[PDB]
């Protein structure tokens, strides 16, 4: 009975606000963070290992 | 010591207006005589469910 909206669908929309009726957002929530983890090393008792 | 001065807000060009009150509700020039107060109607449409 009132006109809120979708963000556009669209990423830059949805980046803060920018809506189509009058409910003007603050921004998404945020949850969380990813990143690549640290491959794993091939040993080192194959070879020699003398210090210098 | 004589008059109470209420000024209008919203005036549209300038005036002063002069009155008079008595210690009466009949001594006065226009009356404002309430009735039913403000009525809580409430309700719904059963084809979209929205309130109203």
């Amino acid at each position: 009975a009132e006109i809120g909206g979708d963000h556009g669908y669209n990423a830059t929309n949805i980046a803060a606000g920018q809506t189509s009726g009058a409910v003007t957002q603050i921004g998404p929530a945020v949850m969380g963070m990813v990143r690549r983890a640290i491959p794993n090393l091939i040993a080192f008792d194959i070879c020699g290992v003398q210090p210098m | 010591g004589k008059y109470r001065v209420y000024i209008d807000q919203y005036a549209k060009q300038d005036y002063f207006t002069v009155g008079y009150k008595g210690p009466n509700e009949m001594d006065a020039g226009i009356y404002y005589a309430p009735y039913v107060a403000l009525t809580p109607l409430r309700g719904s449409d059963p084809k979209n469910f929205q309130p109203v």
